[PDB]
């Protein structure tokens, strides 16, 4: 079998401010 | 730097090999291209081809890989998504 | 927002049509697995199986395609990682 | 025949301060 | 005597995906 | 590599000889059309003309055989059918 | 999908008839164990016993023909062989 | 007469990488 996969990244929410 | 497993689909050993493979990629390597150069031609040695590396902090991605050998996960900060498409 | 042609193995044509499918992947979709996931399933669609994308600004990568069909490219600020491995 | 090939990307540097 | 038989081969699905 | 027994017409131990002399054709040659070679030349001369062997893994086929002289097997991954038709 | 004639003892005619009844059961039929059916049930019927084929990409063999009818050859990517052992 | 051959198919060699 295959399957397909999606990654996005969690770019670190910018610190508060 | 403690690893967090995203998704996987993976033998629960490979997923040890590959977290390891990649502490080691990060001691030797500081740009990205290395690291993931590393970590793909050793589980093309380990495990058979065709494994494609992808290191970085910013990205995302849509991916067919082969059933069982598929990981994605930090290590710290940095993000490492690796699988066989084969 | 012009594209830049980093690394290509790939028919001029097809070259367009992944500069094109990148283009209007980023007037529909804002995240990047979405823009990746656009592109990936249209080629998969014109071009057979199987293609895999990647899409963001921060990422290196090691990665093997089949001959003819891999590209790497700019979308202004934005970087696009196109192959098959089939 | 199949290649295998590298893509880092250049982070557009930091605007001079 | 003599028979007649086929003999096709089932090339290993491939493994899902 | 164990044997199938996929589809059979043939004495037991002709069955048998037929499997071994096949793992030997198998450490020997590694070309398929040596392979059957091996076999083919084996059963005429143990048993009689006329043999012929057909090796790979992805084919199919309409043959007409002696009673008693049909055998279609898999060695693991690769499949052997051998028949006389005299 | 022309025709590669990779060797051949055959009546040229009967090497014609063969490629034609190739390219019919190749429209019929999907599986090779038909494909092989259907050529190998044509020659004993327009040419007499006792005709036998292999159908399909990969596969070797080593095999006993009467002479004047044996043919091998490709159509496009499918590899048929066709030998009446009588 | 009677003549004896081989046959192997040259499985069209994987595209370059």
């Amino acid at each position: 079998l295959v399957y397909t996969k999606q990654t996005q990244t969690t770019p670190p929410k910018e610190t508060l401010v | 730097r403690k690893a967090v497993i995203k998704n996987a689909d993976m033998s629960e050993e490979m997923q040890q090999d590959a977290v390891d493979c990649a502490t080691q990629a990060l001691e030797k390597y500081n740009i990205e291209k290395d690291i993931a150069a590393y970590i793909k031609k050793e589980f093309d040695k380990k495990y058979n081809p065709t494994w494609h590396c992808i290191v970085g902090r910013n990205f995302g991605s849509y991916v067919t890989h082969e059933t069982r050998h598929f990981i994605y996960f930090y290590l710290g900060q940095v993000a490492i998504l690796l699988f066989k498409s084969g």
